[PDB]
């Protein structure tokens, strides 16, 4: 509660300034996704140290991404569409070739060490029994073992699937920069001078058949009840390298379709583009 | 000193170890040492730990395994206090053992070790292709040529680049890095040109003018703001470095242009690159605030974007339009050429323009950091003002400026117990003089004394005036810091008066340490406590002057006749605890225990006697003069009868009262009474109340009656005032050249752009003006400036309104003060006694001068820096004849003041007194022009010459100030003279050499012999109240004790024709 | 280049920081009330110091570690001019505290740290006014232009002017400004110690002519230069003081302090930047001033010593470790050794002696060594 | 926590300091030199956590707390 | 409000109550289990109250 007071007095949000300095709200407002496109960011992820809110900022250090910022090399060479002036998907985890120990998993180890500490101090403030506390620690380390065990097949297999899907033709946008503190998607719109702009990214709230809601719960099955072709190795499933042709043809079909989707509208508007007008008086400065 | 003199060198390459040292670069055997291996620090305000590894390790990526080490858990382990050095050394040492860089050591002396790649490959745990290349061929990390260090890894990997994460300099913060550096495979300059030109096609990248290891590297920022902070840090670096090169001193600079070049960036970065390239005078002047550096640079780029200077504006704009080009001064370019000469194949940024720097003549004043600027405004300057608009000062909070009514007095503890004497002059008391003095006394008493005198006497109480000193002594005694003092010393008395507890020395000059857990309360003192103490010290000083010990003799007693609580009786009883047999008792009609409660005169039955008596009797009841008279007479009568050394108070010391007392002591049978008027430093500064000192002496006393005595005149000159007392105003509107301000002070705040203007306008009234911004981010400047009447009497002599405004605009914005602390100005500031006497002189002479008709000019000979200007009316011409005076022909011409700037010639033949002139000789007659004192006969001679020289003139008036002889007789016997002295019998005011004094009788006799009209006048009490009111000054204690005897004995001769 | 490379502040830095470092540990104890060591102590630490008795400073209050006193480049110099003023009032003195009821002014002022260190040095003395008074002055120091305003009253028993306009200016203005500065400095005090930025014979003599022009007061005068000044500054402190006698031989001519300035003039050649040589040619005579520095295989070490002998007069060397074959070598170039060795073309050396050294015989040191491009000399 | 003896100065300073960090009054800083800050309304609105109508007015228009004329501070 | 002032007042109240019931619990030498359970009910009350 104390560090919470010290943190929240600063504000629950902030805006990066034109000078680049952070400017915290000073207010304890509940966040809404409508703000995601606003200038504001959540304050927890500012990664700005505060004088007496240190444990908060520390626990917030646990949320830092463990990936890297790959250039979209092949998508560039294939001359695929890209909204960014330099395309760059952020792959969540590095390939860990040759290591005795998995760096992702060791990061999860330090994270659960700090978590064990936090849950511990809460456990002693709550005067709760030694048994339940040791059990919470037992689950924490069990999580750590499950994570080492699974991550060996995460960083080294899924990452090349992100690295490959990063190159697909229709993945034109940049997705992250790795900096939670400052990243915000570039917000293009189709401005019409004789109309109102349509933002591309909008909280239109249409769910696209439920696609825009996110269960975080899904991480539990990932850590626990799911298996990977690499994790199984003691049977050795051969890895699958899917034919490019399916997603390539699907992308081509989408592209080719919307490429000609707009043509009559575009042509007509091309014709009338000069047709907008302003009423104007013409005063006569001299005789005849 | 135009050419830059610098040894450029690749410091980053120099930091890379020989391969053999890599085995022991951790120094595994020995512990890391502070300041050599690391630099830990703890900012307790920010509560932030900061560990900074030194040497090669300053550049170090950390594997997530490295972060799992306990050493990085420490800052979380110690939220509040600094990490103990033992834990820091132990943990940092164990982690230092934990690290081991891959390498293959080899004999070649030309080899280095690619430390960047080594630590990086380590931190990834060798999973990146660079990591595999290193883990399989560690020898690849060795390199002779610095560039091929990377070309080997590029050719070996087939990549066009690698992208290294940057280190955070503090190793404790784990926050995500703003940018990463990308090392490119570009061995030739042409490959670099291509990579740069391609780089301008892509967002958020920038690069250095030249690169380390001679291998091209580009920063890629994760966000715009991160780029902005980076660029700003680099602009600071290049600005400082260029600041050192401009001074011409040799510098070990890493590269000639330390700042970055955007390749692609937002508008705000392009602005940063432009002002950064400009090397604006504003950095050298410290005009920008560096607390929010990038913001300052943005605003600065704004001012340059529409600069008044066309050159600077067009240059900034050009720099903004082509930000990819690296603008640089020609002196930089010659350095770059020298570098290309020394290393022919070096890579450095190809796109560059060589602009000529534009000179600017405006030297802004600046000083960032705490401290208010204490301006001294000039009366006039180059700027010509015309009908300036009124400048409102804003309201200011008590968070910033408090206004205490009186300045507490800073003073040595001994000085409090000083006192001054005034012995009687008259040999007789004729009955007509009795009727006259009684008439003046009754008429004065019947209508109460001046309301302004009462306002001052009650505003400036001595108790609150001495309070900080006493509470300080108590505060040091409580901490045990106090130690040595003599048994009889005044410091011992102040200690007895500071604390309620008994003090006992363990031996000579050594007080007992406080018993543990015991913190005795400060001794309780009413307003008359310190005064009674000082009268006691005065009694001890009067029994013999030689004494340093103030303890009473054994088997002797004292009485404090006025009593309530009478704290002084307690402090005295406590002061003399080690002395055997010392009775000490209060004895008032209002007396509480210990003090006996009894009326005065004493009951016929009761037996009272003592070797000392300190009466302080003062009836609270309003009463008829006959009753006050008979009561005071009976009080002094019993006080004299009951003791050999009474020290009676007199509330209404009219000449009639004191002389009646002497007549009464004369009436008592068989005992002649020596007597003297007296006033302690511990008395209230403005009280006219006086302590008459009675003592028998075997001889009859020649000259026993008083007449025109100092202590008496301090009272009788005061009378009902024609005008209401002047309450000090606090002005907030600064009108241009108004002359409508009442005494008091301007105080408030203004926007800093308006600050130079307000100083140019308050100069008319205020003589000096303190100012300060409160913070770097707060635009307002607070301003306090008290109104000097002398500055008014100077500035309003003529209607011209010139000032040094052009100088004051140099100040904005950092050049006029900074202080976070609240400041506490006083409505009544402290002043030395000599200054106040001078102001009383000026009030007397000014009121005397306004009365005179048809006078063409005032000639103040010996006028120094126009000090007598307060006296002279704004109409008549002023003339100074002091050689010491500085010449200012512009100020003289603009303010109607001729200045002779030559010594005055006192010889009568050389004399040149004009008709209708007022000649001021205020304290100038007593000194030679070089400052050595003239002998008194020479003084009386030159007075005689100024007297005879005026004998011819039809209309003239001289005011010759001089010191009367009697004062030396009084200061030989007094104690309260911290400033005035008597070295070998001569007066020694302030810092002047001692000077012999004239006798008033011989001077008046001489003026009678001259036949000239004359009058020996001195400033009165109302003149003192006038000085203190108009100037915003409070008198203080020692000043209030010595002012009567000093001012009464500095007569002003008033010659007239 | 020299005057700015070798600033006095960084030159005296280790000594001052050493005094602060000993005071912080409580190791310092005895010193006289008026001693120069007392002044250095006042200049080392921000806190007020108070002796508990003669020659015994108060122990630090527990948990209190006051920050080092802040000093700009002209701090120590102003201190030394103060000590010079005390030494000039009488030469016998060991105490440097001001007399009670006396005052001093430091006419050049910004922060003016010396005013603070002086105020702190004289804390036990009663009645000692000490104030800076520049046009750029910050509090405590009063901010005011020189010449002083006709209204303002300024006087002192001592004055340490340090006035130096930052603005580039015509010679007539620099001349009149310096003249008015010395004029007010002499008029306002019995013992001025004025700075002169451009002490040409004409400037100093004009100053003496100006003091000669003032009525009734003959002025004894002397040029002066403190140890606390920057080593290469030609700037000089003229010392004014009235004396009852007229001064025989008052004007300067070919004086030392002046010649230190006037002999310097625009240089025909660019300043010689110290090179750091890595190639030791045999008997070349092509090396610019500076020093050889680097490393060689230890078998090659006797050879290199036989070759650097031609230029270097003495050469430090060391292997860094027993297991590290290279020997590091530093050897600065002595012009006297060049003027000797290159008189004739013979190239003899004691190489046979140097090969006796390898491998353990030519140095060992794990510690990093810090050679200077500009070594100290008497 | 301390029924009997005085609260130790270290705990008092530390806790009072942390609570001092905890407080942050709403305001809009501005260049005008004539302005003040309606501290009464500011702290009051804060203490109610901005639930009173005065609290809403302050939380939505903090600049309303600034005032030149002292009376109009409330009339607004 | 992000947080309800009534409920936060109930929070401080149950904090003080937890302290009182605690000191009685330690004077009564009663087991750690029952004590932690009383605290669990107190905070559960606090949640229900918010
Ligand atoms: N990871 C890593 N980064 C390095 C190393 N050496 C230099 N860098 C980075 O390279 C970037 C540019 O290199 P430099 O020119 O040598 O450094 P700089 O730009 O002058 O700025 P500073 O590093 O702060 O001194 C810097 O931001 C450094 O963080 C290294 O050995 N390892
Ligand atoms: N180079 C440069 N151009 C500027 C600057 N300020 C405005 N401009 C020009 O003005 C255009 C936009 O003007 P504004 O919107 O008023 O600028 P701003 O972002 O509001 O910044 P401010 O002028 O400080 O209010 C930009 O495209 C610039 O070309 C500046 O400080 N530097
Ligand atoms: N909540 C709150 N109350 C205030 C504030 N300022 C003044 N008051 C209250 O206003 C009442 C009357 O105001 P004042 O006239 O300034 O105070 P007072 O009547 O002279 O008496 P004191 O407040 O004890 O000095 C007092 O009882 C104060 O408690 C404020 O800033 N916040
Ligand atoms: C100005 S007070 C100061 C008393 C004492 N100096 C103290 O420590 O407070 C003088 C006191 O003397 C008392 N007093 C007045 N008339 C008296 C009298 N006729 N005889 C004895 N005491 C008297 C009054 O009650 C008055 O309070
Ligand atoms: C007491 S001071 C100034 C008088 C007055 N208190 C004031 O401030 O205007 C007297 C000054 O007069 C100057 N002086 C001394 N003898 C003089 C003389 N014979 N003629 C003119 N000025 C003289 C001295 O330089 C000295 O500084
Ligand atoms: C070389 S600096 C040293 C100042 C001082 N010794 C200190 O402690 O920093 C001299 C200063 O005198 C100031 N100054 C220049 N001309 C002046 C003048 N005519 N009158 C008074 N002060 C001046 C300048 O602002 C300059 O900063
Ligand atoms: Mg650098």
């Amino acid at each position: 509660p104390v560090e919470y007071g010290i943190f929240v007095q600063r504000g629950a949000t902030y805006t990066i300034n034109a000078a680049g300095e952070f400017e915290f709200s000073g207010r304890n407002e509940k966040w809404d996704q409508a703000l995601y496109l606003s200038e504001h960011f959540p304050a927890l992820f500012s990664d700005v140290p505060l004088a007496g809110a240190n444990t908060i900022i520390a626990i917030m250090r646990l949320f830092t991404p463990q990936g890297f910022l790959r250039t979209d090399d092949l998508a560039i060479a294939a001359n695929f569409p890209r909204a960014s002036r330099n395309p760059q998907t952020y792959i969540p985890y590095t390939n860990q070739r040759g290591t005795v120990t998995n760096e992702f998993a060791s990061r999860f180890r330090t994270i659960v060490a700090t978590l064990a500490n936090v849950v511990n101090e809460r456990a002693v403030q709550d005067d709760m029994q030694k048994a339940t506390r040791s059990c919470t620690k037992q689950w924490l380390r069990h999580l750590e073992t499950q994570f080492d065990n699974i991550a060996v097949a995460h960083t080294d297999h899924l990452s090349v699937v992100y690295a490959t899907m990063s190159n697909f033709m229709l993945n034109f946008t940049n997705n992250f920069s790795g900096n939670h503190a400052t990243f915000k998607p570039d917000q293009y719109v189709i401005t019409s001078p004789e109309g109102s702009y349509k933002p591309i990214i909008e909280r239109q709230g249409e769910t696209v058949d439920g696609l825009t809601i996110i269960d975080t719960s899904i991480v539990w099955p990932i850590l626990c009840q799911c298996t990977y072709p690499l994790v199984r190795q003691s049977i050795m499933e051969e890895i699958v390298y899917p034919d490019p042709s399916t997603t390539l043809s699907q992308s081509l079909s989408v592209a080719q379709v919307l490429s000609k989707l707009t043509l009559p509208d575009a042509f007509i508007n091309m014709i009338l583009s000069g047709g907008d007008s302003v009423v104007m008086r013409t005063y006569q400065t001299e005789a005849d | 000193m135009w050419h830059y003199t610098s040894i450029n060198n690749d410091t980053r390459v120099a930091l890379d170890p020989k391969p053999n040292q890599i085995r022991t670069i951790t120094k595994p055997n020995t512990v890391p040492q502070l300041g050599t291996d690391y630099l830990y620090t703890f900012n307790s305000q920010r509560r932030s730990h900061t560990l900074r590894l030194l040497g090669p390790f300053q550049y170090f990526n950390f594997s997530e395994t490295d972060r799992g080490h306990p050493l990085f858990r420490l800052p979380l382990k110690y939220p509040s206090k600094a990490i103990p050095a033992d834990e820091l050394i132990d943990n940092l040492h164990s982690w230092m053992r934990s690290v081991h860089l891959l390498h293959v050591r080899s004999e070649d002396n030309t080899l280095r070790y690619n430390w960047m790649l080594g630590v990086y490959a380590r931190s990834t745990n060798y999973t990146t292709p660079v990591g595999q290349l290193v883990v399989n061929a560690p020898a690849i990390l060795n390199y002779s040529n610095p560039q091929d260090a990377f070309n080997s890894v590029f050719v070996a990997l087939g990549i066009d680049y690698i992208d290294i994460p940057i280190t955070n300099s503090n190793i404790f913060d784990d926050s995500s890095t703003p940018y990463n550096v990308r090392i490119w495979h570009a061995p030739t300059m042409t490959e670099v040109n291509h990579i740069l030109a391609l780089m301008r096609k892509s967002t958020l990248v920038s690069t250095h003018s030249s690169w380390h290891w001679n291998v091209l590297h580009t920063f890629h920022y994760r966000s715009e703001s991160d780029m902005i902070d980076h660029f700003a840090a680099k602009i600071l670096e290049d600005w400082r470095q260029k600041e050192k090169l401009d001074k011409g001193a040799l510098v070990e600079a890493d590269r000639v242009i330390q700042r970055l070049i955007p390749l692609s960036s937002s508008t705000y970065v392009q602005r940063l690159a432009a002002i950064g390239a400009l090397y604006p005078n504003e950095f050298t002047e410290n005009v920008l605030d560096l607390s929010r550096l990038s913001t300052a640079l943005l605003q600065l780029s704004d001012t340059y974007y529409q600069h008044a200077n066309d050159q600077l504006r067009r240059l900034y704009r050009r720099m903004y339009n082509d930000s990819r080009t690296l603008y640089m001064t020609q002196r930089h370019q010659e350095l770059l050429l020298a570098q290309i000469t020394a290393d022919p194949n070096i890579l450095l940024y190809p796109y560059t323009y060589i602009f000529t720097t534009i000179p600017t003549s405006m030297n802004y004043i600046s000083n960032t950091g705490q401290g208010r600027i204490k301006h001294s405004l000039t009366v006039t300057g180059a700027t010509e003002h015309d009908t300036v608009a009124d400048i409102v000062l804003g309201q200011t909070g008590e968070d910033v400026i408090t206004i205490s009514m009186v300045e507490p007095m800073s003073i040595a503890v001994e000085d409090m117990y000083g006192y001054v004497l005034d012995t009687p002059t008259r040999d007789i008391w004729p009955a007509d003089e009795q009727i006259e003095q009684k008439g003046d006394a009754v008429a004065l008493y019947d209508t109460k004394t001046s309301r302004a005198l009462g306002m001052f006497n009650n505003t400036v109480r001595i108790d609150d005036l001495l309070s900080p000193l006493l509470s300080l002594v108590y505060r040091t005694y409580i901490k045990g810091d106090t130690m040595t003092m003599t048994q009889g010393s005044l410091d011992h008395l102040t200690l007895c008066a500071a604390v309620d507890s008994d003090i006992t020395f363990v031996g000579n000059r050594m007080i007992a340490p406080l018993p543990e857990g015991y913190i005795p309360k400060p001794m309780h003192r009413n307003n008359s406590t310190m005064k009674m103490l000082s009268l006691y010290v005065a009694l001890k000083k009067l029994e013999n002057f030689a004494t340093n010990s103030y303890l009473m003799a054994p088997d002797t007693s004292i009485i404090l006749l006025g009593a309530e609580r009478e704290p002084a009786v307690n402090i005295l009883r406590r002061f003399n605890r080690n002395v055997s047999n010392v009775r000490i008792i209060g004895m008032g009609d209002r007396a509480v225990e210990p003090n006996i409660r009894v009326r005065v005169p004493f009951p016929i039955d009761k037996n009272i006697s003592a070797d000392f008596i300190i009466c302080d009797i003062n009836s609270y009841e309003d009463q008829s003069f006959e009753s006050m008279f008979s009561e005071t007479i009976s009080v002094v009568t019993t006080c004299a009868s009951a003791a050999t050394r009474a020290l009676v108070k007199i509330n209404h010391p009219s000449e009639y009262m004191i002389n009646s007392v002497i007549e009464r002591l004369s009436q008592l049978g068989g005992v002649f009474y020596h007597t003297a008027l007296l006033k302690t430093a511990s008395q209230n500064p403005y009280s006219y109340e006086t302590y008459i000192y009675i003592t028998p002496i075997a001889a009859a006393v020649r000259f026993p009656f008083y007449s025109n005595s100092a202590m008496i005149n301090r009272y009788m000159t005061a009378v009902a005032d024609d005008e209401m007392p002047i309450i000090p105003s606090i002005h907030t509107v600064i009108k241009g050249h108004s002359n409508t301000y009442s005494p008091g002070l301007f105080c408030g705040c203004v926007d800093v752009q308006s600050a130079p203007l307000a100083l140019s306008q308050l100069k008319s009234y205020c003589s000096e003006a303190t100012t300060w911004r409160v913070d770097s981010d707060d635009n307002l400047v607070n301003i306090i400036a008290r109104i000097d009447p002398a500055r008014i009497a100077l500035e309003f002599r003529t209607r011209s309104n010139t000032s040094a405004y052009h100088e004051y605009q140099r100040y904005v914005p950092n050049g006029l003060g900074f202080k976070v602390r609240k400041t506490r100005e006083f409505r009544y500031m402290h002043r030395e006694v000599t200054f106040i006497h001078k102001l009383m002189m000026y009030a007397l002479i000014r009121e005397q001068i306004s009365l005179t008709e048809n006078m063409t000019q005032v000639v103040s000979i010996g006028g120094r820096n126009l000090a007598d200007i307060s006296v002279v009316p704004l109409n008549m011409k002023y003339v100074v004849i002091d050689p010491a005076t500085r010449i200012e022909t512009l100020t003289q011409e603009k303010k109607n003041i001729e200045v002779q700037s030559r010594p005055f010639q006192f010889d009568a033949a050389n004399m040149d007194l004009e008709n209708n002139s007022i000649y001021l000789f205020i304290a100038v007659i007593m000194n030679e022009p070089n400052g050595a004192a003239t002998p008194a006969r020479m003084q009386m001679d030159k007075i005689r010459n100024v007297a005879t020289a005026m004998l011819t003139r039809t209309n003239c008036v001289a005011y010759i100030s001089f010191y009367e002889a009697g004062i030396i007789t009084r200061l030989d016997q007094s104690t309260a003279h911290k400033t005035i002295r008597v070295e070998e019998g001569r007066l020694k005011v302030a810092n002047y050499v001692p000077v012999d004094t004239l006798v008033e009788a011989d001077v008046t006799l001489m003026l009678r012999d001259i036949g000239i009209t004359h009058e020996i006048i001195r400033p009165s009490t109302p003149e003192l109240i006038d000085a203190c009111s108009n100037y915003g000054i409070r008198l203080g204690s020692t000043g209030g004790a010595v002012l009567d005897v000093f001012n009464h004995y500095s007569p002003v001769i008033k010659l007239v024709r």
